[PDB]
This record gives C-alpha cells, sequence and structure tokens, in this order.
RNA sequence: UUAGGCGGCCACAGCGGUGGGGUUGCCUCCCGUACCCAUCCCGAACACGGAAGAUAAGCCCACCAGCGUUCCGGGGAGUACUGGAGUGCGCGAGCCUCUGGGAAACCCGGUUCGCCGCCACC
RNA sequence: AGUGCAAGAGCAAAAGAUAGCUUGACAGUGUUCUUCCCAACGAGGAACGCUGACGCGAAAGCGUGGUCUAGCGAACCAAUU
RNA sequence: CCUGUCAAACUCCAAACUUACAGACGCCGUUUGACGCGGGGAUUCCGGUGCGCGGGGUA
C-alpha cells in the first residue's frame, strides 16, 4: 500500500491525468490517498508519476497523519482512538493504520473520507521541478522518504 | 523454399489431392457431403460433414466391404460403385442422414462415370441428392451387362478363376436386393 | 528392380514447322493418323503478325504407330550424341522427337496425386543412348 | 488525401504479407455465426466479395441476423451506431 | 550559395529518383584513392569521424577529398597507402529560385547525410602519418568539427 | 493408419538427399480398349475393363540440416527508437536526467526434415 | 506473365489462356454502407437480399456487367415506354 | 568472391503508441435520474501561442 499526495497542480496537466487522480480521491494540492498495491492501482499510479510523491509509509507515520488529517464520510468529527473504536471494526487508529498497511480494508469501507487533506510541508518540500533520484521531491519515495514529507504535512 | 517471400502451397493442394476452389462451392450447401472416390481395384463413399478440426466422416461404405455381404465378383466396375453407394447411403440414413451433395474430388463428371453410379445407389438408399438423371448410366450399364456381353467376345475368361466364365449382372440383383432389408451394419 | 527402370519410347512427334497447310498430308501419310494444326504466338516481321494462325503441324505417335515409324525414321538419320537430351530425349531431321523415359511416368502425368519424377529415377543421356542404340542401329 | 474514394489510403490494410498471398482457406468462409456473438471485422486481401468499407477494419461488432449468405454485424463509429452486412470470410470470433 | 541553406537533417529523406528528375552531376571524381589494386593490409589505419549530424553537400565532399588526398602527395603520386571516403550524396536539395506560391524547389545538388560519429574518411598507412596532417585540411572543408582517429596502431 | 479416404492449421509442413517396405486388407506403377466416356492428333490424359508382372517411381516408414522457414538460449542491447515529466546542458542542430515501454541486422549454440482431427482397416 | 486505361491492391487445378455455349449489361422492390469518419445533407456509387424470368453446370454453384477503388448531372420543359 | 553507400511515394523485419470489444478495479448514477430520447433558444464557422510530431520555405 502507497500513500499518494498531489504536489504540482491542475493548470496545464494533462486531462487524462487529471481525471487519474480524482478518480484517486484526489482534486486538490497537498491532498493524499491510501492506494493498494496492484496492476490496476499501479498503472494509474504511474502516468501519475510527475504530480505526485508516493512511497509506502511506516505504521507510525500513517498513525500520526491518520490521527491528525483522517475525516467522516461527513462531518468534522476528529478522528481520534475512540472515533476509531466507535465507529469501525478495529479498536483504535494502529489497528486500523495496520489493515490498511495489510491492504485488508479502505479509509471508505470503514466510513472515513478517501482523501487525507495534509497541510504544506513544514520546512519546504525538495522541489515540484526533479524527482526525488535528483534531490527534488516528485516520484517514488524511500519509506523514510515518504515518511518524512506526511510528516513535515501533518 | 528459396526464400522468405516464398509462397508454399496448402498441403492438400501441394499433394494434389484437394481442389480448394470447388471444395468451398461445395460446403456452401451447408449439407453433408456425399465423397465418391475410386481406386485401382476399389471404389469407396463416405458422407462427410464439417468439423472444429477437420471434417467429420458419419457413414461410409468401401467396395471390399462388399463381399461381407455375398460380393464375390471384383470390385472395380460400376455394379461395385453403385452397391457401395447404395450400401453408405443406407448406413447414412441410419446415421440420421437425410441430404448430401456429390463430392467427386478431382474425377471428372464424365456420363456414365462410376462416381455417378455411386450417386445413383446413395439416392435410391434413400438419400436426398442434388443430381442429374441423364448424366447416369443405363441400368444396364450399372448391372454389369457392358462387361457380360464383353465377355461374350470370349474365346478366354475375362476374369482370371474368378467366380463365373460368362460373369453375372445377375449377381448384382441378388446383392441390391440383399441390402434392401434387414441385415447387420445396415 | 530392373525391368520397371528399363527405357521405353513414349510419344514421336513428327512436326513441320512451315511459316503459314498442304503439308499435312505428307504427315498423315508418313505416320498413319491426323495431323494437328500449329497456330503461333506473338505479331513478328515475317508478316506472322497473326495470333491465332496455322502455321505448321504436328503428329503426336504412341506404341506400335511410334516404332512402326521409327523402324525408318532412325535408318534415315546418323548423328547421335551432343543432339541428346539432358533427360534422355533427342530431335532428329521436317522434325521428328523421341521422347523416352521409364515405366513409372504416368505419376507425373495424370490429375490425383500428381507428383514430378524424381531425378534418379529419371532418364540420362546415356542410359538413353544404351536403350535405343540397343535397337537397330549405332551411337555417335 | 487527395483522393476520397473507398480504397484511399489502404494499401497496407487491404495488402496480403508475401507468404499469406493466394486463395484463402475455405474453413473460415463457412464459419456460422449466431445472434449476439461478438466478431472481430478484418478484410481478407485475398477475399473479394462480401467485403465492408476498410473505415470498419480492426472494429469488433455484434452479429444480429444475416441477409442472404452475409452477415449483418452492428457496430458503433465513434457515437454512431451502424449495420455492417458482411460475410464470414472476413470475421473472427472474439475470444 | 552557403552551407548554412543545406546543412540541417530537418527535412524528409529525398531520395526517388524514379519521382525526382534534372539531378546535378557529383562533382566527387573518386572514392577509393592511392593503391586501390591492394587490400587493407597496412599496420595504420587512422579515420576522420565526424561529431554532429549534418548535410554535406557533393561540393564540399569533392573539395575535402581534394584536399586531402592531394596533400597525401607526400607520399607521392603512387604512394603506399589508400585513402577512403564511404559516403555518397543521396539527398537531392532544392531551392526556391511567385514568391513563396507554388515554392516547391527546383533541384539544385546533391548532398550526403553523416550521423554524429561516422568516419567520412578512411585511409590506411604504414607509420607515416602524413594522413593525420590530410584530414586536419579534410575537416576545414566540411561544416562539422571533426575527431581524427586512429584504429589499428598501438605504435605510439 | 504393414502402405487407405476426407480434412484442420497452411514451410515447424518448403528445397535437396540417404536407408527400409509389400503372395493382399492396401495404394500404386502396371496390362488392356467391346462397352459409358475421351483426345482441335494421339486409351498420353480423361473414361471404362482388368491382374501377367514389380516395389524401380509414387506412397508409407526411419533418418540427414547444406539451403529456406518456426521457436528458444547467450551476445548484440536495455543499444536504436519511444509515451509522461524537468527554471538539466547546448549559440544552435541537438543532447541529458527521472519515469513507463523497448527493436532490427548480425554472430555463436540449440530447435525444425510437420502437428492435429474424423472415418475405414490383421 | 496476363488481367482495356493512373496508382495501389487481388488472382495459378484462377480472377489469367484456349474452346464452346450464352445474353444476369434482365424486370420489380428492398436492406446496408458510401457520398458526408466522428455528425445532419441530394444526385451518383457499392455491398448484400428478396420476388419474377432466364443462362451455364452432373451438382453444389456462379451470373445484380468488366477483379477492386475514377468514367458523372436537380427542378421546369420536350420526346419516348 | 571481396569491398563502399541509400529511400516520403522500398520492405525479410519492427516498436513506443493510437485504436474496436469484453471483464476487473477505480470513479460515477439510481430523492443531485446518469446513459439516452424528444422539443425551445442560441452564440459560432477572421483565431492565437507554448510543447510534441510534422509538410513547404535560406529564413
Ligand atoms: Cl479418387
Ligand atoms: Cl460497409
Ligand atoms: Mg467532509
Ligand atoms: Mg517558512
Ligand atoms: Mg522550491
Ligand atoms: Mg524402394
Ligand atoms: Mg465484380
Ligand atoms: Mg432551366
Ligand atoms: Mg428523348
Ligand atoms: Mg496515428
Ligand atoms: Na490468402
Ligand atoms: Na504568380
Ligand atoms: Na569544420
Ligand atoms: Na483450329
Ligand atoms: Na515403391
Ligand atoms: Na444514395
Amino acid at each position: 500500500m502507497h500513500a499518494l499526495v498531489q504536489l504540482r497542480g491542475e493548470v496545464n496537466m494533462h486531462t487524462d491525468i487529471q481525471d487519474t487522480l480524482e478518480m484517486l480521491n484526489i482534486h486538490h494540492v497537498n491532498h493524499c490517498t491510501l492506494v493498494p498495491e496492484t496492476d490496476a492501482y499501479r498503472g494509474m499510479v504511474a502516468k501519475v508519476n510527475d504530480f505526485v510523491a508516493f512511497g509506502e509509509p511506516s505504521q507510525e507515520t500513517l498513525e500520526t497523519v491518520l490521527a491528525t488529517r483522517a475525516e467522516p464520510l461527513e462531518g468534522d468529527a476528529d478522528v481520534d482512538d475512540e472515533w476509531v473504536a466507535e465507529h469501525t471494526d478495529y479498536d483504535d487508529i494502529s489497528g486500523l493504520a495496520f489493515a490498511l498497511l495489510s491492504e485488508e480494508t479502505t479509509l471508505r469501507e470503514q466510513g472515513l473520507s478517501p482523501t487525507l487533506r495534509l497541510h504544506p510541508p513544514r520546512g519546504g518540500h525538495d522541489g515540484v521541478k526533479h524527482p526525488v533520484k535528483e534531490g527534488g521531491q516528485l516520484g517514488k519515495h524511500d519509506t523514510e522518504g515518504i515518511d518524512d514529507l506526511l510528516e513535515a504535512m501533518r | 523454399a528459396t526464400g522468405p517471400r516464398y509462397k508454399v502451397p496448402m498441403r492438400r493442394r501441394r499433394e494434389a489431392r484437394t481442389d480448394y476452389h470447388q471444395r468451398l462451392r461445395l460446403l456452401k450447401s451447408g449439407k453433408p457431403r456425399l465423397v465418391a472416390r475410386k481406386s485401382n481395384k476399389h471404389v469407396r463413399a463416405q458422407l462427410v460433414t464439417l468439423g472444429p478440426n477437420g471434417d467429420d466422416t458419419l457413414a461410409s461404405a468401401h467396395s471390399s466391404d462388399l463381399a461381407e455381404y455375398g460380393w464375390e465378383a471384383p470390385t472395380g466396375n460400376m455394379p461395385s460403385a453403385y452397391l457401395t453407394g447404395l450400401l453408405a447411403g443406407l448406413r447414412a440414413q441410419e446415421a440420421g442422414v437425410e441430404e448430401a451433395v456429390l463430392d467427386i474430388g478431382l474425377n471428372s463428371p464424365t456420363p456414365g462415370s462410376k462416381v455417378f453410379a455411386i450417386q445413383e445407389g446413395a439416392i435410391d438408399a434413400g438419400l436426398d441428392i442434388p443430381h442429374n438423371d441423364d448424366v447416369l448410366a443405363d441400368w444396364q450399364r450399372t448391372r454389369g451387362a457392358h462387361i457380360a456381353e464383353y465377355d461374350e467376345q470370349l474365346e478366354e475368361p475375362l476374369y482370371s478363376g474368378d467366380f463365373d466364365a460368362a460373369d453375372l449382372p445377375e449377381h448384382f440383383d441378388e446383392l441390391r436386393e440383399t441390402l434392401l432389408d434387414g441385415d447387420i451394419e445396415l | 528392380f530392373h525391368e520397371m527402370r528399363e527405357p521405353r519410347i513414349e510419344k514421336v512427334v513428327v512436326h513441320m514447322g512451315i511459316g503459314h497447310a498442304n503439308a499435312e498430308d505428307i504427315l498423315g501419310e508418313i505416320t498413319g493418323q491426323m495431323p494437328v494444326r500449329t497456330k503461333a504466338k506473338r505479331t513478328v516481321g515475317e508478316f506472322d503478325i497473326r495470333e491465332g494462325d496455322p502455321i505448321g503441324a504436328k503428329v503426336t505417335l504412341r506404341d506400335e504407330m511410334a516404332e512402326e515409324f521409327l523402324q525408318t525414321a532412325l535408318p534415315l538419320a546418323e548423328l547421335a550424341t551432343s543432339q541428346f537430351d539432358d533427360t534422355g530425349n533427342f530431335s532428329f531431321g521436317l522434325d521428328v522427337t523421341v521422347n523416352l523415359v521409364r515405366p513409372g511416368y504416368r505419376v507425373a502425368k495424370r490429375d490425383k496425386a500428381s507428383r514430378s519424377i524424381p531425378t534418379k529415377h529419371r532418364l540420362n543421356p546415356a542410359d538413353a543412348v544404351a536403350f535405343i542404340e540397343s535397337t537397330y542401329d549405332v551411337e555417335v | 488525401p487527395s483522393s476520397n474514394g473507398p480504397l484511399e489510403g489502404t494499401r497496407g490494410k487491404l495488402k496480403n504479407k508475401p507468404r499469406d498471398r493466394g486463395t484463402s482457406p475455405p474453413q473460415r468462409a463457412v464459419e456460422e455465426f449466431d445472434d449476439g456473438e461478438k466478431v472481430h471485422l478484418k478484410i481478407d486481401p485475398s477475399v473479394p466479395n462480401g467485403r465492408f468499407h476498410p473505415r470498419f477494419d480492426g472494429q469488433t461488432g455484434t452479429v444480429e441476423g444475416k441477409q442472404g449468405d452475409a452477415y449483418k454485424v452492428d457496430i458503433v463509429d465513434g457515437g454512431k451506431e451502424k449495420t455492417i452486412i458482411v460475410t464470414a470470410a472476413h470475421l473472427r470470433r472474439q475470444e | 550559395k552557403p552551407g548554412a541553406m543545406y546543412r540541417n537533417s530537418s527535412k524528409p529523406a529525398y531520395t526517388r529518383r524514379e519521382y525526382i528528375s534534372g539531378i546535378p552531376g557529383k562533382k566527387i571524381a573518386q572514392f577509393d584513392m592511392g593503391n586501390n589494386g591492394a587490400g587493407p593490409t597496412y599496420p595504420a589505419q587512422v579515420e576522420l569521424v565526424v561529431e554532429k549530424p549534418v548535410q554535406i553537400r557533393h561540393n564540399a565532399l569533392e573539395a575535402a577529398r581534394v584536399a586531402a588526398n592531394r596533400y597525401v602527395q607526400n607520399s607521392g603520386a603512387a604512394a603506399n597507402y589508400k585513402f577512403r571516403i564511404r559516403k555518397f550524396p543521396f539527398h537531392v536539395i532544392r531551392e526556391n529560385k511567385d514568391g513563396m506560391r507554388a515554392p516547391f524547389g527546383k533541384p539544385v545538388g546533391t548532398a550526403a547525410r553523416v550521423h554524429g560519429a561516422n568516419h567520412i574518411f578512411i585511409a590506411w598507412v604504414n607509420p607515416d602519418p602524413n594522413v593525420e596532417e590530410a584530414w586536419r585540411r579534410a575537416k576545414m572543408k566540411v561544416t562539422p568539427t571533426i575527431n581524427i582517429d586512429s584504429s589499428p596502431a598501438g605504435n605510439a
């Protein structure tokens, strides 16, 4: 399972690429979604490769971001351990996190918005004109790499 | 053979066995084919249908297994062909086959030929087949009369030992008569 | 093995390549059976522009009709060698050609499952000279 | 295009590779299809008759009855519904 | 006319003589120079390598070749060496010589298309590289910057 | 399939070559023209009638790779080309990096001298 | 090679050649595609049927002119069936 | 036999890629009625630029 964050805007981006992000529930910059590692999903992320940051996050990081930026399908309600326990199959954020990571369920299945609306990266990211292997922030990241980004956008 | 661009004919065209232009036309009817084939000594008749991996023969008769019913004469003649046709035709009927189109392969549509005798036989067996009566022999020749008379110009038996000296178109009737009722494999 | 490997005469073609006939008559008597017209192909200067057009006749003789003919034709010829086919044929003379081959030739002349005669089973110039020379005359 | 006939720009699609040259096998010209079956359309360079407009080469339609020995195949050109009269010699069962 | 007009390979390949008439003859005199009777049985083999894809008019080929071979006469008219220009001017070139109306040009010449890194010239010499000099003069009359490369020759 | 008939795929099956096989299931060559039929001339062919002979053709069986073809390993080659991205480089032509694909020639070594279906048959 | 004529395509027991026979280059009426990709638009064209009458063939079958894509023309008026 | 080169109107080969249909996932629709059908009203038929691919042209 990979974490998807749009880092580049819609202006001037191919339409077929924009619709792809939209099918992955991201409609704004800094919006994140969690995607299972399947053939179907893999092709989609490859197509979006140049306007996004993605990678497999650590259990911890996912928990921090889930707690901090997860939302119900509808409403303000904070998604904390109690919420998770009183609304999902799991007993706490950690349990949900693990299930997501092991691709056993999805944010929607558990009554949560498929989108984690992140905050801009505190300290700024590495740039949206170059990929990771060049010092930029676009493309596939290290688990440590994704974690840094996700945590700076916590 | 000569290179990458060289065109090699379909196998059965190489073997000079199948006329594909005639085959297509034959298959147009959507009906089973009455395959009439000859050999120096025998005459074969098959009712073939189309299949996913090749033709399917649903019924057949060979001039050899004619003796199996009382044939004691040569098997490469007119009376032989007719009977083989009738025999295959009967087996055809038993198999639930009601109609067919005559496929004479690479043979020639010569009037009174053996392939047409085969066709006559199959039709009398009950098989409905597109035909033309005045392209068939005049019964007597089918019976084998032309050969009996030929032996009349004897001086030396037309048949080396075989059966009879003056031959028998009567043996023909006895057999046809036989095939038209009961008996095994029919 | 032999008997089915030994040569034999298959047709002798006597033809008079005239250029426009009355010649048939002699061909009929020299051979014994009707002659056949010889149409020509292509338009050419020898005032022979007509495509379909009688310009000679030929006669293909087989069996006895061929022997009974060669039993007078050969004697009227001397030549041999070099003037022989690579397939064991030879033409001399009014032309008189002799096509020679062995027993299983029908295999390449019939309609069903026809086939081209293997090089080995073909008749060589030499194996030809022998057969004929061994029939009322001499080679070279 | 410098002209607008049906065969304009069909040099490739209506030409056989040198080895597929020559009369095609009759088996596929007699194939029978049922209404509802999905068939791929592809003109066979060697078969003159039963063809359809070259623009439809590559389409995959639905057999929906027949006319004479030819079949009536329904396709969708862009957004438009069309019916194509075509013989078995130029059709293939999908899958 | 300047090479500026034809040195680039931005146009389609235009070489089909069955649809193009009035093509000027080539000015290139020979392609095999020196001892063409002998085969490359020499110790040293130097090559003139083009470093950029370009079009070289038959004009430049001839002047480049002449300037090189005419100089290789530091070895003599019947000297022991063989010189080869491996390219031929296949590309037909036009000129629109009315303004931009019906501008398809008329044939005015021919040029050879050389891709960066190909060798246009190859000389065969015994340890006597006067050829290295014949080429300093040759890449002097062709558009691109060039690399003088030696292959069989560890006799440095 | 101790040899047959109708085929499907239509060169992996072609081209060329070697060896083996028949008182019979057989196929052939073969023998022969009163008939049905036949040659713009010839029972050559086509058609019909038939077994004295033969396994030499064909055919069937076993096999050979020199040519052609099919597929595969290794090399060429992750090269050539290319869908997506870049305030990367270059006077420019053009190039480079990241991401997703990815060849052709040719060389060397294997494969391939058909596979499969229905029917008939010591 | 040939197949009337551009170019490209198709074709070998043929779509080519030869021979013989024949007039389907037929009347009537349609389905569909094309003309006009997608996407409306006439004449024209083609493909594929049917009804009727025929030709040839043992027969399956072929023949809705020429192997395929050019060779075409509204209303008003006249002549004609 | 050896040796030197090419093709918009060449091809023994042959991509990336575009494309018909189907299934799967995604997204979407069934009170926000999608897909589609029928009807009313238009405006519009001088376009331009960047990038990729081009054809013409010294540009
Ligand atoms: Cl037969
Ligand atoms: Cl159509
Ligand atoms: Mg909300
Ligand atoms: Mg700050
Ligand atoms: Mg920055
Ligand atoms: Mg043998
Ligand atoms: Mg036609
Ligand atoms: Mg007027
Ligand atoms: Mg009038
Ligand atoms: Mg395209
Ligand atoms: Na074909
Ligand atoms: Na002017
Ligand atoms: Na220079
Ligand atoms: Na005549
Ligand atoms: Na044999
Ligand atoms: Na119309």
